[PDB]
């Protein structure tokens, strides 16, 4: 992420990280949603540009973790995929509107000190916590620079990191990017003169951007991390995808299988 | 359909449960309508 700090342990329960078998790489970060499901962007699996095209047989999981690297051994699970579901309708080549995607694990996961749910928002804590100059917190193992070229100075960095981030209002977005945004996708990010820096960049994609809501004392997954023109460039804002906007699609796939 | 931590979600078991309240939490309410 850039410029942000440590995650404390505990701090981040829901935190999923989209690893990839062989090689052993890492993809993007994924949250946890459920015992049995896992919410990502779609760009992490299917981004034909890249010859990214991935399925449940390539990805594993890992629910739980601290350390970048570290096996962290009786802390982490390691899972893997029953099947995967691309908003159908994400269009990854003129602008990745309704970049979203739902992973469904093999075997329900464990619970734990380290291993907890983030809520789904609701229209009503929609409503009252998406608004501009409101910050909500990103999370993520991932670049801390822009390594688009090699760079100026951290790499990625050794274990999950923090950062808060302002909402910006919708004209700022709409302006400050040639990319034709949409309805199902939301900015945040310090304005040039606001004198704060900090972002998400490579590696982020897919993790949560969370607000913690007054009402409930519970934390909530307002949108996932999608988009960006680079890392931190002054007057650019970070894109995220609109969870809420698109939840009765997160409602029909759940409500397909099960108990 | 349920399996659904949708429930007791969003309760961090090392904060809020343990009744606390990590180093920065603060100021994402603190926003909240400028105002803490
Ligand atoms: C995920 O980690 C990352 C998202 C990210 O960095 C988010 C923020 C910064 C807020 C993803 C990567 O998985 C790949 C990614 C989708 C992209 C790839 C190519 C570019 C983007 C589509 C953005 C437009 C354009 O960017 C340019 C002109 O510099 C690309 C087509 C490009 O570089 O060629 C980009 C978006 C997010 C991205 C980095």
């Amino acid at each position: 992420i850039v410029e942000g700090s440590d995650a404390e342990i505990g701090m981040s329960p829901w935190q999923v990280m989209l690893f990839r078998k062989s090689p052993q790489e890492l993809l993007c970060g994924a949250s946890l949603i459920s015992d049995r499901w896992v919410l990502t962007a779609a760009h992490c699996l299917l981004y034909p540009p890249w010859d990214k095209n991935f399925t449940e047989n390539d990805l594993l999981v890992r629910i739980g973790k601290h350390s970048r690297t570290r096996y962290e051994r009786n802390i982490e699970k390691i899972s893997m995929l029953e099947k995967i579901y691309i908003h159908p309708r994400y269009n990854w080549r003129e602008n990745l509107d309704r970049d979203i995607a739902l992973m469904k694990l093999k075997k329900p996961v464990a619970f734990s000190d380290y291993i907890h749910p983030v809520c789904l928002p609701d229209r009503e804590t929609a409503a009252s916590l998406l608004q501009a100059g409101y910050k909500g917190r990103v999370t993520g193992w991932g670049n801390l620079k822009e390594t688009w070229t090699a760079n100026v100075g951290k790499g990625q960095p050794s274990v999950l990191q923090v950062v808060n981030l302002p909402i910006v209002e919708r004209p700022v977005c709409k302006d400050s990017t040639r990319i034709r945004i949409t309805d199902n996708m939301f900015c945040a990010g310090y304005k040039p003169d606001e004198g704060k820096r900090g972002d998400a960049c490579e590696g982020d994609s897919g993790g949560p951007f969370v607000m913690k809501s007054p009402f409930n004392n519970r934390w909530y997954q307002m949108g996932i991390v999608s988009w960006g023109e680079g890392c931190d460039r002054d007057g650019k804002y970070g894109f995220y995808t609109h969870v809420f906007r698109l939840k009765k699609w997160i409602q029909k796939v759940i409500d397909q299988f099960g108990e | 359909t349920f399996g659904s931590g949708e429930a007791d979600c969003g309760l961090r078991p090392l904060f809020e449960k343990k009744s606390l309240e990590d180093k920065t939490e603060r100021e994402l309410l603190e926003s909240y309508i400028d105002g803490r």
